[PDB]
Formats: structure tokens, sequence, C-alpha cells
């Protein structure tokens, strides 16, 4: 399947920032 | 025929039987504390269920991501089920969306219609990458929050990525607005109290699609007919005057954004194709988000608007 995603974003972290 | 977000929310509510209870509590907190931008802070989510606090205050509470999953989805669904807004962006608009100008004020992202919106950008073919695992982004929720970085309460905008998978990571990603700083300042140069960076670049990427809901003059259509921003901010949820209970939508309100523009672009391409089908001895200049500053009245303001696609013949 060649018609697809061309942009990548960093996956969200599975933690919340301190606070 | 039933959207995946609704299906997964309905699933969650079933599997975590205390969900409806928690939403009622959130509703109660809302009505009493009357938050200006948020509906219910993420911080307060341990209060909603006692077993969750009991298992979250063992060593292994901030270590267990399943509890944080539960809390994140309580926080998100509780705000979102009151309005159930799904905003599908048009093809010929998603493509022209690139990163916004770096000095846009954060303040303009305080203009969402609802406490929480779901934006559908699956036609962007943007994916999310985590440790070798690549997932197509169906959409994302933008939801408000009020956070306490000790002693101070700030206006934060959270983003929740929807990849339509059972192991979706619903943990919100914060983006502080309360500051006078622009997008670049916060996201780019690490001035935020949230410095995770991966999350910050992910948010920046999301921003260009979310801007449509914060513009004074939106191309929103509901079922093919124009929606004025006046009509968009109208309340949806109904509150009972005697009981205090909330009346929520049974089905989501699926909007379309930039569909006039999309149709216009489709028609331009149609003329191009027609010319090429008749071969006689003609291009589209793409739209883009445009930012500028009127800088009048001594008060400095940065204005961003959509510069549309133009048939050049």
């Amino acid at each position: 399947y060649q018609k697809m995603i061309y942009k990548l974003l960093p996956g969200p972290n599975k933690m919340l920032p301190k606070v | 025929s039933m959207h995946h977000t609704i299906a997964r929310m309905n699933a969650f509510n079933k599997a975590f039987a205390n969900a409806k209870d928690c939403y009622k509590k959130m509703q109660a907190w809302h009505l009493l504390n009357k938050p200006k931008h948020a509906f219910f802070p993420m911080q307060n989510t341990p209060a909603l269920d006692n077993g969750l606090a009991a298992l979250y205050e063992l060593r292994g509470g901030k270590e267990d991501a399943h509890i944080l999953s539960i809390l994140s989805r309580l926080y998100l669904y509780g705000a979102w089920r009151n309005t159930l807004g799904i905003y599908q962006l048009d093809e010929e608009i998603i493509k022209d969306c690139k990163e916004l100008p770096d000095d846009t004020p954060t303040s303009i992202f305080l203009n969402l219609p609802d406490w929480c919106v779901y934006v559908d950008i699956s036609s962007a073919q943007i994916a999310t990458f985590d440790d070798g695992v690549a997932k197509h982004i169906k959409g994302f929720w933008a939801i408000y929050d009020i956070v306490e970085m000790n002693g101070i309460n700030h206006d934060v905008l959270d983003f929740v990525v929807d990849t339509d998978t059972d192991d979706n990571v619903y943990v919100p990603q914060p983006f502080i607005l309360s500051s006078g700083q622009s997008v670049a300042e916060v996201l780019d140069y690490g001035a935020s109290l949230f410095d995770d960076d991966t999350s910050n670049t992910l948010i920046k990427g999301l921003l260009p699609y979310l801007l449509w809901l914060c513009v004074a003059e939106p191309d929103i259509t509901y079922k093919g007919l124009p929606v004025s921003r006046e009509e968009l901010t109208r309340p949806k949820h109904s509150i009972n005057k005697k009981t205090g209970a909330f009346v929520t939508p049974s089905e989501p309100f699926i909007y379309q954004i930039g569909e006039r523009l999309g149709s216009e672009v489709r028609r331009y391409q149609s003329i191009i194709d027609g010319e090429q089908k008749r071969n006689r001895p003609p291009h589209i200049r793409r739209g883009h988000w445009h930012g500028y500053w009127q800088g009048t009245g001594q008060a400095k303001e940065f204005r961003v608007r959509w510069q549309p696609a133009v048939f050049v013949n």
C-alpha cells in the first residue's frame, strides 16, 4: 500500500509532567 | 455508522462502571467552582474514584499508566460528552495546513467553542511515532485545563491523540496559554513549565488544524449549511433547574470545516482537468495560514487568517 502517511510526529508520552 | 470515538467512549464507560458516577461528580464540581475556561481540572481526577486514589497513591501510581489512562479518559470524556463536537477538516484544506507563524499569541487558542473539541484530520495522513510503533492519527481532542504549578493557577490546553486503537495513549499533552508568550516561545524555546519537547513538537504539529475553531470567521458547516461563530458557541448541554443534572447529547454533532473552500478547489482542479482533456494549444495557487500584526491602538496584536486557494488562469 503505497499511498500513505508522509508526516511523522513524535508520539505523546505516557506520563504527565511533574505536577 | 457510529463513529469510532463514540464507540470507544461507550466501551470505556461500560468497562469502568464508575464512569457515570465520576461524571456527575465532575458536574457537581463544575457547577460549584464555575471555571472560566476548563470544565474540570485534570488534577482533581483522583477525587472522582476512591479505588483509583488508593491504587494511585501506592508506590506505582505514577508508574502505572493504566490508572493514568482511566483518569485521562474520565477528565476528557466528562468534558466532551456535554457537547460531542466532531469537526472534520476538508482535504483541500488539510494539505495547505502547515505550521503556524511562530509569533502567534497563545491567547487566540482560548477561543474554542466548547470545553473540548474533537478534530478529524485523518485525511492529513499524519502518523505518530513511538518506539518503533507507528500509528495513523485519526484525530485529536483539544480540551481545556486549569493547572496548579504551585501557588499559581494557569490556563492550559490539553491535546489527546486518537489513533483508534485499543492501546491508544490518551494521556493529555499540556500547552500553557495563560502566559503572554507566543506559540514559538512556549513550544519552541522551552519557556513553558512543561518541557517535555517531544510533546511540545507534537502539539505544534497539531496547532494548524485546531486554529480553524479559534478564528472569528470560520468555514463551519453543519449538515451543509453555514454556522456562524455566534451559533457555534451556543450551549448544547442542558442543565436541570431542580435536580442540577446535566442533559447531554445522545449523538455527536459532526461539523465540516473549509468545505466551501474545498469545493472551490475541487472545481478549479476540474477546469484544469477539462483543459487537459481537450488538449488545446492554468494552475492553483494553494491556500495557507497567514499571520500578520495590525499593531494599532498601542496594543500589540498578531493576526492570522486563511489566505485561500486562487485559480490562476
